[PDB]
């Protein structure tokens, strides 16, 4: 994911199969190569609680 | 006999009680911190009730008070009077206007006049009805205020017929009625003696004549008197032989405002207590039942104040101040706990106020209430446009539809034809490339002298250098010719009349539709200030206007030395301090222009201060304009914050700093050909057309010849002070016209004028 | 006219308490300080509730709160602006604001007058709260403190705490606990 | 002050203002501020061929009355006789 909506999408793929490991690699806008107009903290700061109510989501911070 | 009431102090709490009784939750009446409490115009009835109701009591007006009926009641605010306040002490006076025996019963029309501090504040109107069969005729009488009749004395027999009537009685019998317009403001007082036959008929009022200003002056009297009459001859005459001026003017289509839901109170005691109407009919079932009513009828007065509140809220946007007139017809009765959809539309105009009509029906869909209200327009200000935007055919559409328009144009077009030999309508209608006047027969020669007397005076060091405006027109000239490669509509001597005319016409149509607010403020931009003064203050005739304005243009055309091809040594530049730099302020443009003024010893001054930090206009020496336009271009590409360099360096330091910048650009334009062609800038635009540095100090010598021209056209008697005081914003001063020592001084300061200086100096000419 | 406009601009039906969301307490106070600049004492609006982080509640006369509402209306941005292709820093403030369901300006200078009068009344009936009698901490709305550790009248405090003083909700919920029980009005739209 | 006297005076003041207006500059910025702020006009109507003084008073509002207007909840309406007939004569569509 790279968007707040994108994250929310992953959360849905998560409910999809609650027993399956999903590595949500939250990248930021300050990464290398491909980009994003997005801040690295805001999205995560904002989605964290919801991301965390799904045990199958392995939250991984990247970029910078 | 007049009925005197009682003095009445409005307590803060009498208001609380009344508002809450009728259910008026307007904030103007609720005690708020740092505001005086206002009293509802409805409250007038609480004050006058005892003075008014007394009027139906005398023995000569014998009625069965238990069969009494309220027909109507209204309040009219006398103009200029502020609304009732919590502080006020109020004297009430109830005169009983008309008491007439009708087929069905006796009718009494009462008038209240609530005064405050000597002055009258508002009028209250109530009419009551004693039902029954009356022969009381000896105690019956009727006064009515006849509408104003206008009469256009066109012919010689017309004036003959009028002198034929004994009631037509003017001051100087020698008055030249021929070709004037008369108005007849009549009141007719009648007393009955029989069923249909009048006992006596009085009919009096002033006769007035229209002035060029369209003001009306008393010329004489209507004075009719007759016993054993049968009809009113005077009114009949004026009806058939005149037109009836009604001050109301409908809109095109009624405009719906809102449909609201109302309710009558559970009990009537609350209203009765605040109002002083202890009439048992409304409160005691056994009295209601004895009078054969449907029950304990709701106070017709409640519905009056209840509905009024709705009008107040939704039509006046809850600005108590705005409603200045309300009136109410009690169509049918209402019991307590009835629901009332009352609807409100905007129906027309009267004297700048919105005419509003309403109708209230009940649950059975029966009309119970109907009245109208006059409500003030939002604060209005009129600004009159100056030259530059004139288009061919401008406002010619309105000439085709509006009568007001035609009269304005035609009066003017005629004056122009008969004194200068051209049609301003033509020039406007089809922009003519050229136009020759021909000094034909006896009338041709009359015309040319009016051309020959065009003078441009120039007081230079005591000396008065006067020249003919029209050099060439002389005793041997057969014609003159105005020229313009584009079209004469854009040559100021015609442009100005055209503009003034279009505007004055348009405003007089608005005035005719009753759309001009009384307290509106006005201002004009250069030229438009004459149109503004004419439109709102009628300071001059329609002809006087086009005259002054036309000479003002001939004057401008001649005050500047000209070429062979008639070229100008001057011009105007329109600046935008914003475009130079976001840093470049007003003091910055002033500063810069004042330096390039002093430095080059040329002429640049700021002429138009139009929009702060955005639109300015400077005039003067074409060379000085080419410097400023370039000095400016430099400071922009240079990014020179002068507000910052003023802090860091000294006055003399930055002074010299741009004195250098000036001197490198000033060399460049002095070395340019004869009548330098101003070119565009980054924040400078040349005003194509203009050739005179007007609204600079340059035109200071051409003042006193115009200052006489104006005095010969703006007569003392047409300057009504109130039309200007506080409403008129000049251009010299930018402060609302006041005839005060204070104001007079500011004018001297901005101008230095003899007539003024003496006046300031000996202001104590106070006493006649 | 106001009610009309406030309605076609998706704001509430003008009342004495406006609630602004996603603005700094500092940010909010800024706009109000501006609005209040142009008004007389008796018409001014203040922060009533600091319900949370970027959640606040301004309060005053409805009309002057409507004025604040207008100054705000220009500073914001259409909700579906899609600033996803705009660099983060460069984007525009998106934020919510609406009038609240209440007839009176609580916690504002408008009510200070009724303060002394209410207390004078509370005495003329049996009512008072002795710190001896309260059995469990009652956290002060402003302090976050206990109302028992109080020199003067506990009654008089909670009167002035509802009528004049702001509610620093997070600081007044200083305590630590496993569980909070909401007995107050309004299901899931309520304080809990 | 005596009415006739007031006239006589007010008259010459009026004629003075008009005569010298010729030379002195046009203080329109100060003027607009008089009726915009001192008077708080809600309907400023321009009577002319095109809307020039209007867009003038419009810019002035954005440039200076941005905040004043908002707080004081005053809706201002700027109308040119040229283009805004409907709104001046109170005659709309449906």
């Amino acid at each position: 994911p790279g968007s707040i909506d994108a994250i929310s999408q992953v959360i849905n793929i998560a409910k999809a199969h609650p027993n399956f490991p999903i590595a949500l690699q939250w990248t930021g806008g300050r990464g290398g190569g491909h980009h994003s107009f997005e801040d690295a903290h805001t999205p995560m700061l904002q989605m964290y609680s919801k991301i965390r109510r799904h045990p199958n989501i392995m939250l991984i911070f990247g970029s910078g | 006999d007049v009925i005197k009431g009682k003095d009445f102090e409005i307590t803060a709490k009498e208001v609380y009680d009344f508002t809450h009784a009728v259910g008026n939750n307007c904030e103007d009446f609720v005690s708020r911190p740092d505001r005086t409490m206002l009293a509802p115009m409805d409250f007038a009835i609480v004050v006058g009730w005892r003075a008014i109701i007394k009027a139906i009591f005398p023995n000569t007006v014998d009625g069965d008070l238990l069969k009494l009926v309220h027909l109507s009641n209204g309040y009219k605010m006398i103009p200029g009077a502020k609304p009732l306040q919590v502080g006020d002490v109020v004297s009430t006076t109830a005169v009983i206007e008309s008491v007439v025996n009708q087929p069905t019963g006796k009718i009494v029309d009462v008038v209240g006049t609530l005064s405050r501090n000597g002055k009258p504040v508002m009028e209250v109107t109530s009419s009551f009805f004693y039902r029954g069969n009356y022969t009381d005729f000896e105690n019956t009488f009727q006064k009515t205020v006849e509408p104003v009749y206008q009469m256009h004395i066109k012919t010689s027999k017309d004036i003959a017929v009028l002198r034929s009537k004994e009631w037509f009685q003017l001051d100087d019998e020698d008055f030249d009625l021929l070709n004037k317009t008369l108005t007849f403001e009549t009141e007719t007082e009648v007393t009955f003696k029989n069923a249909n036959i009048f006992s006596s008929v009085k009919c009096f009022g002033p006769i007035k004549v229209e002035l060029p200003t369209k003001e009306t002056v008393e010329i004489g009297i209507v004075d009719y008197e007759a016993g054993a009459s049968h009809g009113n001859p005077v009114v009949d005459f004026l009806k058939r032989n005149g037109s009836t001026l009604e001050q109301k003017v409908n809109l095109e289509n009624p405009i719906p405002i809102a449909v609201l839901d109302s309710y009558t109170p559970s009990t009537n005691e609350p209203y009765a207590r605040v109002s002083g109407d202890l009439n048992p009919i409304h409160v005691s079932r056994h009295f209601a039942s004895y009078a054969n009513l449907p029950g304990t009828i709701t106070h017709g007065m409640f519905s009056s104040a209840s509905v009024r509140a709705l009008i107040e809220n939704w039509a006046a946007d809850s600005v108590s101040s705005r409603v200045r007139g309300y009136t109410c017809q009690f169509v049918d009765m209402v019991l307590p706990n009835t629901a009332l959809k009352t609807s409100i539309q905007h129906v027309g105009m009267i004297n700048g106020r919105k005419l509003i009509k309403f109708e209230t029906r009940n649950e059975d869909d029966v009309v119970v209430l109907t009245g109208e209200a006059e409500i003030e327009q939002p604060v209005t200000t009129f600004v009159f446009t100056g030259q530059g935007s004139q288009e061919q055919g401008m406002g010619m559409d309105l000439y085709k539809t509006s009568k007001a328009a035609q009269d304005v144009w035609n009066r003017a077009d005629n004056h122009f034809k008969d004194t200068y030999g051209f049609s301003i309508l033509d020039i406007v209608i089809n922009n003519p490339v050229n136009l020759t006047i021909h000094f034909g027969g006896e009338k041709g020669k009359r015309i040319r002298e009016n051309y020959s007397a065009m003078i441009f005076e120039t007081i230079v060091d005591g000396k008065l250098k006067t020249e003919k405006i029209f050099k060439e027109i002389n005793e041997h000239s057969t014609s003159y010719t105005f020229r313009s490669e584009k079209g004469l509509l854009s040559a100021t001597q015609f442009t100005q009349p055209a503009l003034t005319l279009m505007e004055k016409a348009a405003f007089e149509d608005l005035k005719s539709k009753g759309l001009i607010p009384a307290d509106a403020t006005f201002a004009g931009h250069s030229l438009g200030e004459y149109a503004a003064l004419a439109s709102l203050a009628d300071v001059m005739s329609i002809e006087s206007l086009v005259e002054v304005v036309f000479y003002r243009g001939m004057t401008m055309q001649v005050a500047v030395p000209r070429d062979e091809l008639g070229r100008s040594n001057y011009g105007m530049i329109a600046i935008n301090p914003g475009r130079v730099a976001a840093s470049f302020s007003q003091e910055a443009l002033q500063y810069v222009v004042e330096r390039v003024g002093k430095r080059t010893g040329w002429l640049v001054e700021i002429v138009n201060y139009n929009v702060e930090n955005q639109q300015y206009v400077a005039a003067g020496d074409l060379r000085a304009l080419d410097t400023v336009t370039n000095v400016l271009n430099f400071i922009k590409l240079q990014k020179i914050d002068i507000i910052e360099l003023q802090k860091s360096l000294s006055l003399e330091e930055v002074e010299g700093h741009l004195f250098e910048i000036i001197d490198e650009a000033s060399k460049k334009s002095a070395v340019k050909p004869r009548p330098l062609k101003l070119e565009r800038g980054f924040a400078c635009i040349p005003l194509v057309g203009i050739s005179v540095p007007f609204h600079s100090t340059y035109l200071m010598n051409g003042v006193k010849p115009f200052k006489s021209f104006l005095k010969k056209n703006i007569i003392k008697e047409n300057v009504k002070v109130a039309r200007l005081a506080g409403k008129y914003i000049p251009n010299l001063t930018a402060k609302p016209f006041q005839v005060t020592k204070e104001y007079f001084q500011d004018v001297y300061d901005l101008t230095g004028s003899e007539p003024i200086k003496e006046i300031i100096d000996n202001w104590e000419k106070y006493e006649q | 006219s106001i009610l009309e406009d406030s309605l076609e601009n998706n704001e509430g039906v003008p009342s004495p308490m406006l609630s602004i969301s996603n603005l700094t307490q500092e940010q909010v106070q800024d706009y109000v300080n501006k609005t209040n600049s142009h008004l007389p004492a008796g018409k001014q609006v203040e922060i009533s509730l600091v319900n949370g982080a970027k959640n606040l509640v301004v309060s005053g006369p409805p009309q002057s709160l409507y004025g604040l509402n207008l100054t705000l209306r220009k500073a914001k941005a259409p909700s579906g602006l899609d600033q996803s292709r705009i660099p983060f820093s460069e984007r525009k403030l998106k934020f919510s604001n609406r009038f609240l369901p209440v007839a009176s300006p609580f916690h504002s200078h408008l009510l200070v007058p009724a303060s002394d009068l209410i207390n004078k009344d509370l005495v003329k009936n049996n009512v008072s709260f002795n710190a001896k009698d309260i059995q469990i901490p009652v956290y002060d709305t402003f302090d976050g403190s206990d109302l028992r550790v109080l020199s003067g009248s506990i009654s008089e405090r909670i009167v002035d705490c509802i009528i004049r003083l702001p509610v620093k909700w997070e600081t007044t919920t200083q305590f630590k606990a496993t569980h909070i029980l909401d007995f107050g009005p309004g299901g899931a739209s309520g304080l809990g | 002050m005596k009415p006739e006297v007031e006239q006589e005076l007010a008259h010459i003041l009026l004629t003075e203002l008009l005569a010298y207006q010729f030379a002195s500059p046009v203080r329109w910025i100060e003027t607009q501020d008089v009726f915009l702020k001192d008077f708080n006009t809600e309907r400023v109507v321009e009577i002319g061929p095109s809307p020039t003084l209007a867009g003038m008073a419009q810019r002035t509002l954005k440039n200076k009355y941005e905040s004043y207007d908002a707080a004081l909840s005053l809706h201002r309406e700027i109308l040119c006789y040229s283009k805004d007939a409907k709104e001046i004569y109170y005659t709309p569509d449906p």
